């Protein structure tokens, strides 16, 4: 041939993917609503109970980690101030 | 200035230093186990996207083969020693050296030409349309 | 006469000419391969697959040859054309990354053909295969979900649901992004069946309900769904959720046309 490559410097991304698992708050799982949505409302009408991802990567449900907020802030599984990066999966 | 916007710039850095620290662990595995002519001579990089930004669109483009081999033994590896991720390819990042063929002069492509000249190698007069 | 296509496919793969002709030339080939039977056509045929994954042979000639003769494989009978299933599987390697469409065919074709024998196991394991992470061949939404959904449904057949949860796991992942309304029944059928299935008799009960009371589903079907909320019902845990689901199955005129229509008639006004 005329042209063969002999070095390759490319730059392989990673990103944590199937991050499916339970909302460690509901323990029910990281979807399919919670535990202040399957046993408290019944109703359900008009609802949500989306995802919850922080700044540390962490995921939980909307509803679970806002009444968590009440009266801790910091995120149980380490003590980063979680702040609110994505709502959703 | 502080932690929100500072730190993800602070992992940047970092994971250039992942990128190196996880190749001292691949340069391991090529000292044990010898490459073939896929992968001759390949430096990958392994960074997180918690902290480099996507540079356009993170694009879908062809591989040349001997490219295809190297990525495909760097995928191969890094799902059975690695597993828990999964790797994605892109094309707006690296560069590469092409030895050309009076002379032998080893010519420079940041992995956009690489495609071009490839299909070129596979057949010469080529247009926009091709 | 398959050493005679394999000698006819070495000598066009030296060949120099344009696409169009060359296309053509291995087009006629494939068709006089098909024309074969017996051990000589398996052999000719897997010679094609071996050269199309060849990498002489240009990308776009291995594409649709190997398409064409996908689309030709269903026409064989179940037998002999499974053993190259496998075989091309496995020889899509070097160029996996290049094409996945044609991976996607042959294994929604071989899930469906061991759904055939009965075989939701090997079925499964197939359709697993499939690399709808990716996205560089972005597979429609509805299909992410289809695919994931037989995956599901080919496990909940079996019963091994540690991997169907982890599989309706991702199928809901997709799932907010589709359009396809029936694929959406579809879809809510399929989990309110998972969930019958690992222990959410009250969650399936739930969303059979909610499914019962539907318009496209067919009277028949909405007819099981709903018998299906009534002996999940009558099955989940005795408690606060439990009564209130029996009181809302103790309207539905239709829960009456039901065999268990006593059963939980007895059971709602307590006995
Ligand atoms: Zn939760
Ligand atoms: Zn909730
Ligand atoms: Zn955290």
């Amino acid at each position: 041939k005329r042209f063969e490559v002999k070095k390759w410097n490319a730059v392989a991304l990673w990103a944590w993917d199937i991050v499916v698992d339970n909302c460690a708050i509901c323990r029910n799982h990281i979807m399919d609503l919670c535990i202040e949505c399957q046993a408290n409302q019944a109703s359900a009408t008009s609802e949500e109970c989306t995802v919850a991802w922080g700044v540390c990567n962490h995921a939980f449900h909307f509803h679970c980690i806002s009444r968590w907020l009440k009266t801790r802030q910091v995120c149980p599984l380490d003590n980063r101030e979680w702040e609110f990066q994505k709502y959703g999966h | 200035c502080g932690c929100q916007f500072t730190s993800k710039l602070e992992g940047m850095f970092r994971d250039m230093s992942i990128s190196n620290t996880t190749m001292d662990e691949f340069r391991q595995h090529l000292q044990a186990t010898g490459v073939s002519l896929g992968g001759v001579d390949l430096t990958v990089r392994v960074l997180t996207t918690g902290y480099w930004p996507t540079q356009s669109a993170t694009p879908k483009c062809n591989i040349p083969p001997a490219p295809r081999h190297a990525f495909e033994i760097f995928r191969r590896f890094y799902l059975a020693k690695h597993s828990g991720r999964q790797l994605t390819l892109q094309h707006h990042m690296g560069s590469a050296d092409l030895n050309a063929t009076t002379r032998k002069h080893i010519l420079q492509v940041s992995t956009f030409q690489m495609t071009i000249l490839m299909l070129f190698n596979n057949r010469e007069k080529y247009t926009f349309e091709e | 006469m398959a050493a005679a296509v394999r000698q006819d496919l070495a000598q066009l793969m030296n060949s120099s000419g344009s696409h169009k002709d060359l296309a053509g030339k291995y087009r006629q080939i494939l068709e006089k391969a098909i024309q074969l039977s017996g051990a000589e056509q398996l052999e000719a045929l897997k010679a094609f697959v071996e050269a199309m994954v060849n990498e002489n042979v240009s990308l776009v000639i291995s594409r649709q040859l190997l398409t064409d003769f996908c689309t030709h494989l269903p026409n064989l009978p179940d037998s002999t054309a499974k053993e190259i299933y496998h075989f091309t599987l496995e020889k899509i390697q070097p160029r996996v990354i290049s094409f996945e469409e044609q991976v996607a065919s042959i294994r929604q074709h071989l899930a469906s053909i061991y759904e055939k024998e009965e075989d939701w196991r090997n079925a499964a394991q197939v359709l697993v295969g499939i690399p709808l992470e990716t996205g560089q061949k972005q597979y429609n939404v509805d299909y992410k979900l289809e695919t994931y959904l037989k995956i599901a449904r080919l496990y909940l057949e079996d019963d091994d649901p540690v991997q169907a949860e982890a599989y309706i796991n991702r199928a809901s992942l997709l799932q907010n992004e589709s359009t396809n309304e029936q694929l959406q029944i579809h879809y809510k059928v399929c989990y309110a069946r998972v969930l019958d299935y690992r222990r959410k008799f009250i969650e399936a009960a739930q969303r059979y309900n909610e499914l019962s009371y539907k318009t496209i589903v067919h009277e028949s079907e909405r007819l099981e769904a709903l018998k299906h909320a009534l002996h999940c019902t009558i099955l989940a845990s005795a408690g606060q959720q439990r009564s209130r689901m029996l009181a809302t199955l103790f309207k539905d005129e239709r829960c009456q046309q039901l065999a268990a229509y006593g059963i939980l008639e007895k059971m709602y006004l307590d006995r």
